RNA sequence: UCAACCUCAUCUG
C-alpha cells in the first residue's frame, strides 16, 4: 500500500531539476552536485573518469539513502581548475570511451560472424 | 587526464551468448556496462492484461503475471517504438505498443496446453519467442482462457520482465593478483576457466601496481534481443544516459552564470 | 457487580485511568535502516497521512498552510483539518468546501506529520525509560518503522517481526517536553548504572574491528568514497600513512576522523595479552590490543565491544561525557555509515569452514574425550568397590555426581580449548566473538568441538524411566553417555540419546524464559 | 545444555 | 521570596528548560510579540530556543519549596543548563 | 502449482522446459542428465525444475464451475 | 429417532469412507485431506486429545 | 497455564518415541501442549474378558 | 529378507503392515512396557557382538528419527541445530504459506494463503514423504547468501534480490471469504439483500454502493478497494436502515467467487470471496527450516545484488551474525548439500540420524563440481564491480513465506471511533 | 441476475425473493458468474 | 455526511 511505483527509479516528477549545483564552502574550490533519479551505474562511472583527472584533488559519490534515489558527487579541483568543467570533461571522456567501444565491438563483431 | 581507449575480442558468439573481452578499461566503466546489461536495456513485453473470460484454475493475476514473463521478439522495433509516457495519444496505440490475444478452449477431453504459441500478435515483428513453447495454463476439458493484451517498450529497472539478459558474468583478475579477495587457503579454491595459471601455483604472485583490467564477459540472451545486440544497446543507452546529464549539467551552468 | 467493574486490570482503576487507548498512535513491523540518523526514525506515508498535528495559523506561517489546505487530505503534504477559532473543525477531507479553505491567525491547520516531527517511539514491555524515545520524523517508502540499529539495544528490538508504537505529541508545549527530556541523543547513557545504553552492534561492530587492525590500507578512492559518508568532515584529505611507494592510508587513519573534537580514551582489547603490560613492549603491543585515542586521534589499538559498545568508560561514553550529546550522536552515526560502505568492500560471512577444525584437533578432542570417559569410570569403580569417601557437606551420592560433574566439565573445557586454538586469524567465529558482536567462546566451542552435559534441575540427565534414563541404556548406569553428556559438536550431529537429551535442556531454558516473565513483572510493578 | 555452573 | 535568601540552585534545571521553552514556543505560535529578532525562522519551537539562549524569555519561574514557600527565579537570572 | 516461467535467480526461461524434462525423465535419463540435456547449466535454473511440484494436474482433476 | 451425532470426516460413518482419489475429486474433496475433524455449523472442529 | 511450577512443563524421559521432543508450544504453553510421534499410536480400547 | 522383499512388492502382493504384525517381527509397546524392555537403536551398531554394553535386547528401534513429529519431521538435518531452534522451527513451519489444500478453490475460507509457486525441498527427510511434503509443500527453494552487504539484513532481517521477487519469488495469494445472512427477526422486520437507495434507505454511507448488482451482492471480477460495500442488505424499520457490509480497511482485492445458497433455516446466505495477491515487501517475515525468521530488511534489483562469477545473484542475503549465537549449524549443513543435490541432480537426504552423511563427505562431493570444498565463493560487489575481499557462503537454501505480513500490521490512529461506556478509543 | 449451479454447472436465472433451487437439478448452492466489466491487470 | 457487547480459543515479541 505504501510500495513506491517503479516508475519512480528513473522517472523526474514535475519540477525536479537533473541537477543541482552547490558549493562547498569548508574547503575553496570544491563543489557538490546533486543528480536526481540516478544510481550507481553513472556515479561510479563519473567518480572513476573524475579520480583519473590529475587536477581533481577528491572526488567522490554516494547514495544518501537506498529507498530514495539519489547521487551525491563531491568534486574538488586543484585552483586554476573549476570542478564544473572537471565533471563535463569527465562526462565527454567518459561518451568518447563509450563510442570507442561500440565500434569495436561492432568490428569484432562483424569477424566473429563472416570468418 | 582523458578516457582510455579499451579494446574488445569477442570468443564466443552464438545466438544465446555472447563471450567477450573488453581490455584497457576501468573497473567502474565495465561494471557499469554489465549494470546496463542487465537492468538499462530496452525491451518488450506484455504489461497491459484485460481477460475477458478465465475459467482456468490459476487466477486472472496469475495469468497476467506469466504473460508478462513471456519473452516477446524485440530486435529490431524496440528501437523504432516509443515509451507509452512519450506517446502522444492515449491510453495504446500501434506507435507504442503491441496488442496480442488469447483465445483458447479445452473443448476435447484432453488436457489442453496453452502456451505462448497461442498468443497472436497483431505486428508480425514481435512474437512470443516461437518461430518448446511457453506454457501458460493447462485446461481442462470445459475451461476457456480469452484475453487481450498490450506489450510495451521498457527496461528491467522498472520490473523483472523487461531484463533482456539472463546471466551476466563478468570475471576481472582470474589469478588473485591484485588481491582484492584474500583466500584464507589459497590451493582450496577452484582456478577460474579464464586462469592462466599453472596447476601447481594457486595465485599469481602479487602485482603492487597493477589495477583491474582485461575484464571477462559472458552475456546469456533471454531470446527477445540478439546477445549482440543487447551488449550494443547498452552501451548506446549508457552513452545516451551521460549525454542527457551532460546537456542538463550545460544547461545549469548557464543557469549560474 | 460493580466492584468486579473498578477492581483488577481491565477495571476502570487501572484498565482505564492509570493506563488507556490514546489517539494519534501508530504500530507497525519495524525493519533497519543503517542510513538514518540515531534520533531519525522511517515513518510509511499512510501512517504519517493518518496522522496529524494542529498547528496555529499565525502571519509568519499563513501562506504554507493555506498551500497545505488547498493540498488537503488527498495530496500527502497536506491538512486533514482546520479549527476555527469557535471550535468548528471544517472538513478537508469531505467536500471542496471553498468558502471555508480560507485561514485567518488563530486558526488551526491539522497537518499531516512531516519530516523534523518529533514522535515518541516505544516498545513492549517499557523495562527502562530507554524504552521510550523521542524520534526525528523522516517519511521513507514502504510501510515499517526504520530506525538506527545502535537504537535497538535499548529497545531490546531485533527486526524478527517486532512491532513499535508512535506516540505523537499534538501540542508545541508537550513536543518541546518530549524533545528536551526524552530525545535519543539524551537518551545515550542510563542513570542506572552510569554506562551508555548504546553502543555499536552487529556488522558495525565486526567491520570496526576488522577496520582498525594494523594491516588494513586503503587506497586513494576507497579514502575519497568513505570519506563521502563522513558528515562531520572538514573537507581536507589527511596525509596518508605510507607516502611511498604508494600512497595508502589505514583504517585507524580514516577512523580518526570519525572521532570527534579532542577525546582521550585508553582501552585494551578483548585478545589483549596479560603478560604485555608487566613486560617490555607496553607501548608497542605486538599484537596491536591496547586503545590509545589521543587528542581525538587513534594513535594505535583494535576496537570491539570494549571500547565501542556500551561500558563505561568506552569511547562512546568519553565522547557523551565530554563533548556532548548532539556531537555524539553524530559521532555513532559516522561511525556506522563509513563502516558499513567500508564492510561493503571487505565483506564478511558464515560457513561451514569456520566450523571445521584441523584433523589434529579432532583428535585431541577425541583423545581428551577418551580419558574423561574412562576417568569417569574409574571413579563410578571407586564408588562400587565403596572406596569412595563423603565429601564434607555432601552424601556419598552428591560427592560422586560432583566427581564425575568436574571430570565432564574438565574435558569439555579441554576440549573447547583445543577447538579454539584451532580457530584461524580468517575464521568467522572468531571475528565474531573477538569483536563482541555476537556469540561466545562457550558457543565456538560447541560448535566445534563438544556440546557439553545436558542437565536438567541442576542436575545430569534423571532417572526418568525405572533406575534408568532412556529403555536403551542399562539400569543403574551413571556413564557419561547414560547420563546426558553430548561428545559429538554440533557440526559432527548429536546421537539420537543425545539429541533427546539436548531437548531436554532446551525445554528446561524455554521453560524457565517463559515462567521469569510473569514474576519479573509482578516484581517490577510492585516496586514502582 | 552446556553444564553444570553453565547453562542447561 | 526577595532577591536575598534564595536558597534554590542558580542552574536552571531540565523540566524547567523544557517547559520554558514550550511554554515560550506556545505564546510566539499565537501572535506574542517576539523579543529577539528572528533572522528568518518561523518555527515557534526554533525562535523560543533563540529566545532562551539570548535570556530574552519574559517569563519567572516559581518555584514552590517543600515547606509550602515560594521562590521566583526570572529565567534570566537562571543559569542555563545547556 | 505450475512450472514458472524464467529462473527466479538469473531468469533465463525455464517454462518451456518442464514437459522435455518429464519426458527425458520417462526416456531413462537421470534427473541431472535430464536438466543437462535440456541446457540448464547453473545450479540456480537446476534448481527451478529440479524441486518443481506440479500442482496444476491435480487441481485439473475437479470438474469445472461453469462447463 | 433420539438425536443426531455429528460425523468425524473420513471415518467408517463419513460418506467419504472407502472411496478412491477420483470419488473424491468428484465430491471435490482433496484426496490428501486427512480427515478427523467434524463439521458443525460449517466449521470444521477438532477434539484435542 | 497459571500455574509457574517448571515440572508439569519438562520433557520427560518417558516422551521418548511418543511425543515428539521439539514441537511445543511457547509461551504459557511450554510443555503443556505435545504433538504425537510419527509412528505413535494411541490405544481404541478392548474388553478384557 | 523374506519380510522385506514381501514388504517392497507390497501392492499385487497383499503384504501389509498388519501381516507384519502378525507375522511376530513387529510389536506395540506402551510406556510401561517401555519401562520394562532393552531397546537397541541401530541393528547393526548394537545387536552386533562388540565389547558388549548389553547381550539381552529384547526389541529394536525401527528407525531413530520417528521420535520427531510432524512439523520437526521437515527440520533437515535436526541434530545439527540447537535445541531451541527445532521448536522454533515447528511453531514456524505451522505458519508458512503453501497450497493448504488442493480443493482450496473450492472453499470459501476466511483468510485462506496460498502461495503462487510452491517447491520441494532440495535437501529433504525422508519421513517428509509420509508428511506429504512434496505433494502440498509450503516455501520455495532460494539462493541464500550469509554475507553482510549494507547493513539492511542486520540484526534478523534479511535483504532480498527485487528481480526475483518480480518473477514470482514467493508471491503468495490471500482470499478473504465474508458472510453474510439475511433474516427475518419481527414479523414485520426483515433484512432484505438489496443495493441500498439513497432516497428510500436512511443509513447510508459515502462508500460506493454503484458496484453492488441488482440482487445486491457484488459480482466476481470487481475490483473493491477499501471500504466498499460488498454486500448490500437493508433493514425495513418498523424508512431502511443500512446494514451493508463493508471490506475490511485497506483489504484492496478483488471478488473471486460469490455463491448465494440457503442455509439450514432457510434463509438466503451469501458468501463472497476477495482475492489480494501479496508480492513480497520490506515488511514480510521469511524463515528457514531451521528456526531463525526475519523481515525483509530491503529488496535490492539483480544489478544491485552481488554476484558470482557464474552470473548467480543471491535470492535472499541473510546476516551471518544470526548463526553463530543460535548455533544453527543445519542451516549451513543444509545450504551445501542443498548446493550439492543442485549441481548433481539428486535430491538430498537429510534424516536426523544418516550417520553415511558426514560434512566432509559432502564437501567432497562439491569439490567435484568445480566449487569450493566448504561453499565459499569469490563474491563480486553488485554496485561498484570489486570482488568482495572475504568470499561470501552461497547456496539453495529453503525458505518460508510466514503469515505475518506488514500490511496487515499497519496502523494508525487519530480521533476516529470511541467505546459507548469508557468514552475512549477503542481496541484493534 | 443469473447463477451458474454448483452441481450441473447450468446457469439459471432467479428473481430476487425467490429461493435458490436449481431448475432440473434442485441443488441449493449457485454462483453469481463473471461480471461483464472488464478489469485491467498489469502483468507485473 | 459512518457499525454491538461478552466469552473463549489460536497466534505475535
Ligand atoms: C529478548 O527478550 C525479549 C523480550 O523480553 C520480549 N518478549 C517476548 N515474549 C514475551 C512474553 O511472553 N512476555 C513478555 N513480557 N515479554 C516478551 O521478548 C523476549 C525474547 O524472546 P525470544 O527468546 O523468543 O527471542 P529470540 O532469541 O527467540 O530471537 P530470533 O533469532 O528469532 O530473531
Ligand atoms: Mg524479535
Ligand atoms: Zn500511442
Ligand atoms: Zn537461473
Ligand atoms: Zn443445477
Amino acid at each position: 500500500m505504501n510500495a513506491p511505483p517503479a516508475f519512480e527509479s528513473f522517472l523526474l516528477f514535475e519540477g525536479e531539476k537533473k541537477i543541482t549545483i552547490n558549493k562547498d564552502t569548508k574547503v575553496p574550490n570544491a563543489c557538490l552536485f546533486t543528480i536526481n533519479k540516478e544510481d550507481h551505474t553513472l556515479g561510479n562511472i563519473i567518480k572513476s573518469q573524475l579520480l583519473k583527472d590529475p587536477q581533481v584533488l577528491f572526488a567522490g559519490y554516494k547514495v544518501p539513502h537506498p529507498l530514495e534515489h539519489k547521487i551525491i558527487i563531491r568534486v574538488q579541483t586543484t585552483p586554476d581548475y573549476s570542478p564544473q568543467e572537471a565533471f563535463t570533461n569527465a562526462i565527454t571522456d567518459l561518451i568518447s570511451e563509450l563510442s570507442l567501444l561500440e565500434e569495436r565491438f561492432r568490428v569484432a563483431i562483424k569477424d566473429k560472424q563472416e570468418g | 587526464p582523458y578516457a582510455n581507449q579499451p579494446t574488445v575480442r569477442i570468443t564466443e558468439l552464438t545466438d544465446e551468448n555472447v563471450k567477450f573481452i573488453i581490455e584497457n578499461t576501468d573497473l567502474a566503466v565495465a561494471n557499469s556496462i554489465r549494470r546496463v546489461f542487465i537492468a538499462e536495456v530496452p525491451i518488450i513485453a506484455i504489461d497491459w492484461v484485460q481477460i475477458d473470460a478465465n475459467s482456468s484454475v490459476l487466477h486472472d493475476e496469475f495469468i497476467a503475471h506469466r504473460l508478462g514473463l513471456i519473452p516477446l521478439t524485440s530486435d529490431d522495433i524496440v528501437d523504432k517504438l516509443q515509451y507509452s509516457r512519450d506517446c502522444t495519444c492515449e491510453e495504446f496505440c500501434p506507435e507504442c505498443s503491441v496488442e496480442f490475444t488469447l483465445d483458447v478452449r479445452c473443448n476435447e477431453d484432453q488436457t489442453r496446453h496453452v502456451t505462448s504459441r497461442d498468443l497472436i500478435s497483431n505486428s508480425p515483428r514481435v512474437i512470443p519467442v516461437t518461430s518448446d513453447d511457453i506454457l501458460i495454463v493447462k485446461l481442462r476439458k470445459g475451461q476457456e482462457l480469452r484475453l487481450r493484451a498490450y506489450a510495451k517498450k521498457g527496461f528491467g529497472k522498472e520490473h523483472a520482465k523487461w531484463n533482456p539478459t539472463a546471466g551476466v558474468a563478468f570475471e576481472y583478475d582470474p589469478d588473485n593478483a591484485l588481491r582484492h579477495t584474500v583466500y584464507p587457503k589459497p590451493e582450496e579454491w577452484p582456478k577460474s576457466e579464464y586462469s592462466e595459471l599453472d596447476e601447481d601455483e594457486s595465485q599469481a604472485p602479487y602485482d603492487p601496481n597493477g589495477k583491474p583490467e582485461r575484464f571477462y564477459y559472458n552475456v546469456e540472451s533471454c531470446g527477445s534481443l540478439r546477445p549482440e545486440t543487447i551488449v550494443l544497446s547498452a552501451l548506446s543507452g549508457l552513452k545516451k544516459k551521460l549525454s542527457d546529464l551532460q546537456t542538463q549539467l550545460s544547461h545549469e551552468i548557464q543557469s549560474d552564470v | 457487580s460493580l466492584k468486579q467493574r473498578l477492581k483488577g486490570k481491565e477495571g476502570r482503576v487501572r484498565g482505564n485511568l492509570m493506563g488507556k487507548r490514546v489517539d494519534f498512535s501508530a504500530r507497525t513491523v519495524i525493519t533497519p535502516d543503517p542510513n538514518l540518523s540515531i534520533d531519525q526514525v522511517g515513518v510509511p506515508r499512510s501512517i504519517a497521512a493518518n496522522m496529524t498535528f494542529a498547528e496555529i495559523v499565525t502571519p509568519f506561517n499563513i501562506d504554507r498552510l493555506q498551500e497545505l489546505v488547498r493540498r488537503g487530505n488527498s495530496q500527502y503534504p497536506g491538512a486533514k483539518y482546520i479549527i476555527r477559532d469557535n471550535g468548528d473543525r471544517i472538513d478537508l477531507r469531505f467536500h471542496p468546501k471553498p468558502s471555508d479553505l480560507h485561514l485567518q491567525t488563530g486558526y488551526k491547520v491539522e497537518r499531516h506529520m512531516c519530516d523534523g516531527d518529533i514522535v515518541i517511539f516505544n516498545r513492549q514491555p517499557t523495562l527502562h525509560k530507554m524504552s521510550m524515545m523521542g524520534h526525528r520524523v523522516r517519511i521513507l517508502p514502504w510501510s515499517t518503522f526504520r530506525l538506527n540499529l545502535s537504537v535497538t539495544t535499548p529497545y531490546n528490538a531485533d527486526f524478527d517481526g517486532d512491532e513499535m508504537n508512535l506516540h505523537l505529541p499534538q501540542s508545541l508545549e508537550t513536543r518541546a517536553e518530549i524533545q528536551e527530556l526524552a530525545m535519543v541523543p539524551r537518551m545515550i547513557v542510563t542513570p542506572q548504572s552510569n554506562r551508555p545504553v548504546m553502543g555499536i552492534v552487529q556488522d558495525t561492530l565486526t567491520a570496526v574491528r576488522k577496520f582498525t587492525k594494523r594491516d588494513v590500507f586503503l587506497e586513494r578512492g576507497e579514502v575519497m568514497n568513505l570519506l563521502m559518508f563522513l558528515s562531520t568532515w572538514d573537507g581536507k584529505v589527511p596525509q596518508p600513512a605510507i607516502l611511498k611507494p604508494r600512497p595508502l592510508w589505514t583504517g585507524k587513519q580514516i577512523f580518526s576522523l570519525i572521532i570527534p573534537g579532542h577525546i582521550n580514551c585508553i582501552r585494551t582489547h578483548s585478545t589483549h595479552p596479560d603478560d604485555e603490560d608487566s613486560g617490555p613492549y607496553k607501548h608497542i603491543s605486538p599484537g596491536d590490543t591496547k586503545v590509545v585515542v589521543e587528542n581525538g586521534e587513534l594513535i594505535m589499538g583494535i576496537l570491539c565491544k570494549k571500547s565501542l559498545g556500551t561500558s563505561a568508560g568506552s569511547l562512546v561514553h568519553i565522547s557523551y561525557l565530554e563533548m556532548g550529546h548532539d556531537i555524539t550522536r553524530l559521532f555513532y552515526s559516522n561511525i556506522q555509515t563509513v563502516i558499513n560502505n567500508w564492510l561493503l568492500i571487505e565483506g564478511h560471512t558464515i560457513g561451514i569452514g569456520d566450523s571445521i577444525a584441523d584433523s589434529k584437533t579432532y583428535q585431541d578432542i577425541q583423545n581428551t574425550i577418551k580419558k574423561a570417559k574412562q576417568d569417569v569410570i574409574e571413579v563410578i569403580e571407586k564408588a562400587h568397590n565403596n572406596e569412595l569417601e563423603p565429601t564434607p557437606g555432601n552424601t556419598l551420592r552428591q560427592t560422586f555426581e560432583n566427581q564425575v560433574n568436574r571430570i565432564l566439565n574438565d574435558a569439555r573445557d579441554k576440549t573447547g580449548s583445543s577447538a579454539q586454538k584451532s580457530l584461524s586469524e580468517y575464521n568467522n567465529f572468531k571475528s565474531m566473538v573477538v569483536s563482541g558482536a555476537k556469540g561466545s567462546k562457550i558457543n565456538i566451542s560447541q560448535v566445534i568441538a563438544v556440546v557439553g552435559q545436558q542437565n536438567v534441575e541442576g542436575k545430569r540427565i534423571p532417572f526418568g524411566f525405572k533406575h534408568r534414563t532412556l529403555p536403551h541404556f542399562i539400569k543403574d548406569d551413571y556413564g557419561p553417555e547414560s547420563r546426558g553428556f553430548v561428545e559429538n559438536s554440533y557440526l559432527a550431529g548429536l546421537t539420537p540419546t543425545e539429541f533427546f537429551f539436548h531437548a531436554m535442556g532446551g525445554r528446561e531454558g524455554l521453560i524457565d524464559t517463559a515462567v521469569k516473565t510473569a514474576e519479573t513483572g509482578y516484581i517490577q510493578r510492585r516496586l514502582i | 545444555i552446556w553444564g553444570i555452573g553453565c547453562n542447561p | 521570596q526577595a532577591n536575598q535568601k534564595r536558597i534554590t540552585t542558580p542552574y536552571m534545571t531540565k523540566y524547567e528548560r523544557a517547559r520554558v521553552l514550550g511554554t515560550r514556543a506556545l505564546q510566539i505560535a499565537m501572535c506574542a510579540p517576539v523579543m529577539v529578532e528572528l533572522e528568518g525562522e518561523t518555527d515557534p519551537l526554533l525562535i523560543a530556543m533563540k529566545e532562551l539562549k539570548a535570556r530574552k524569555i519574559p517569563i519567572i519561574i516559581r518555584r514552590y519549596l517543600p515547606d509550602g514557600s515560594y521562590e521566583d527565579w526570572g529565567v534570566d537570572e537562571l543559569i542555563i543548563s545547556d | 502449482m505450475i512450472i514458472p516461467v524464467r529462473c527466479f535467480t538469473c531468469g533465463k526461461i525455464v517454462g518451456n522446459k518442464w514437459e522435455a524434462y518429464l519426458g527425458l525423465l520417462q526416456a531413462e535419463y537421470t534427473e541431472g542428465d535430464a536438466l543437462d540435456a535440456l541446457g540448464l547449466k547453473r545450479y540456480c535454473c537446476r534448481r527451478m525444475l529440479l524441486a518443481h511440484v506440479d500442482l496444476i494436474e491435480k487441481l485439473l482433476n475437479y470438474a469445472p464451475l461453469e462447463k | 429417532f433420539i438425536g443426531k451425532i455429528p460425523i468425524m470426516l473420513r471415518s467408517t460413518y463419513c460418506l467419504l469412507n472407502g472411496l478412491t482419489d477420483r470419488d473424491l475429486c468428484e465430491l471435490n474433496e482433496c484426496p490428501l485431506d486427512p480427515g478427523g475433524y467434524f463439521i458443525i455449523n460449517g466449521s470444521e472442529k477438532v477434539l484435542i486429545a | 497455564r497459571d500455574g509457574k511450577l517448571a515440572k508439569p512443563r519438562q520433557l520427560h524421559n518417558t516422551l521418548w518415541g511418543m511425543v515428539c521432543p521439539a514441537e511445543t508450544p511457547e509461551g504459557h504453553a511450554v510443555g503443556l501442549v505435545k504433538n504425537l510421534a510419527l509412528m505413535a499410536y494411541i490405544s481404541v480400547g478392548s474388553q478384557p474378558s | 529378507k523374506r519380510h522385506i522383499d514381501q514388504l517392497k512388492e507390497r501392492e499385487y502382493n497383499n503384504y501389509s503392515w498388519q501381516d507384519l504384525v502378525a507375522s511376530g517381527v513387529v510389536e506395540y509397546i506402551d510406556t510401561l512396557e517401555e519401562e520394562t524392555v532393552m531397546l537397541a537403536m541401530t541393528p547393526d551398531d548394537l545387536q552386533e557382538k562388540e565389547v558388549a554394553y548389553c547381550s539381552t535386547y529384547t526389541h529394536c528401534e525401527i528407525h531413530p528419527s520417528m521420535i520427531l513429529g510432524v512439523c520437526a519431521s521437515i527440520i533437515p538435518f535436526p541434530d545439527h541445530n540447537q535445541s531451541p531452534r527445532n521448536t522454533y522451527q515447528s511453531a514456524m513451519g505451522k505458519q508458512a504459506m503453501g497450497v493448504y489444500i488442493t480443493n482450496f478453490h473450492v472453499r470459501m475460507d476466511t483468510l485462506a494463503h496460498v502461495l503462487y509457486y510452491p517447491q520441494k525441498p532440495l535437501v529433504t527427510t525422508r519421513s517428509m514423504e509420509y508428511l506429504r511434503f512434496r505433494e502440498l509443500p509450503a516455501g520455495i527453494n532460494s539462493i541464500v547468501a550469509i554475507a553482510s552487504y549494507t547493513g539492511y539484513n542486520q540484526e534478523d532481517s534479511v535483504i532480498m534480490n527485487r528481480s526475483a521477487v518480480d518473477r514470482g519469488f514467493f508471491r503468495s495469494v490471500f482470499y478473504r471469504s465474508y458472510k453474510e445472512q439475511e433474516s427475518k427477526k419481527g414479523f414485520d422486520q426483515e433484512e432484505v439483500f438489496e443495493k441500498p437507495t439513497r432516497e428510500t434507505c436512511q443509513g447510508m454511507r459515502h462508500a460506493i454502493y454503484d458496484k453492488l448488482d441488482d440482487d445486491g451482492l457484488i459480482a466476481p471480477g470487481v475490483r473493491v478497494s477499501g471500504d466498499d460495500v460488498i454486500i448490500g442488505k437493508t433493514v425495513t424499520l418498523p424508512t431502511k436502515r443500512d446494514c451493508s457490509t463493508f471490506l475490511r480497511t485497506s483489504e484492496t482485492g478483488i471478488v473471486d467467487q460469490v455463491m448465494v445458497t440457503l442455509n439450514q433455516e432457510g434463509y438466503k446466505f451469501c458468501k463472497i470471496r476477495v482475492r489480494s495477491v501479496r508480492i513480497p515487501q520490506i515488511g514480510d517475515k521469511f524463515a528457514s527450516r531451521h528456526g531463525q525468521k526475519g523481515t525483509c530488511g530491503i529488496q535490492y534489483r539483480q544489478e544491485d545484488m552481488p554476484f558470482t562469477c557464474e552470473g548467480i545473484t543471491p535470492d535472499i542475503i541473510i546476516n551471518p551474525h544470526a548463526i553463530p549465537s543460535r548455533m544453527t549449524i543445519g542451516h549451513l549443513i543444509e545450504c551445501l548439500q542443498g548446493k550439492v543435490s543442485a549441481n548433481k541432480g539428486e535430491i538430498g537426504d537429510a534424516t536426523p540420524f544418516n550417520d553415511a552423511v558426514n560434512v566432509q563427505k559432502i564437501s567432497n562431493l562439491l569439490s567435484d563440481y568445480g566449487y569450493h570444498l566448504r561453499g565459499n565463493e569469490v563474491l563480486y560487489n553488485g554496485f561498484t564491480g570489486r570482488k568482495i575481499t572475504s568470499q561470501i557462503f552461497i547456496g539453495p537454501t529453503y525458505y518460508q513465506r510466514l503469515k505475518h505480513m506488514v500490511d496487515d500490521k499497519i496502523h494508525s490512529r487519530a480521533r476516529g471511533p470511541i467505546q459507548i461506556l469508557n468514552r475512549q478509543p477503542m481496541e484493534g | 441476475m443469473i447463477y451458474i449451479c454448483g452441481e450441473c454447472h447450468t446457469e439459471n436465472e432467479i428473481k430476487s425473493r425467490d429461493p435458490i433451487r436449481c431448475r432440473e437439478c434442485g441443488y441449493r448452492i449457485m454462483y453469481k458468474k463473471r461480471t461483464k466489466r472488464l478489469v485491467v491487470f498489469d502483468a507485473r
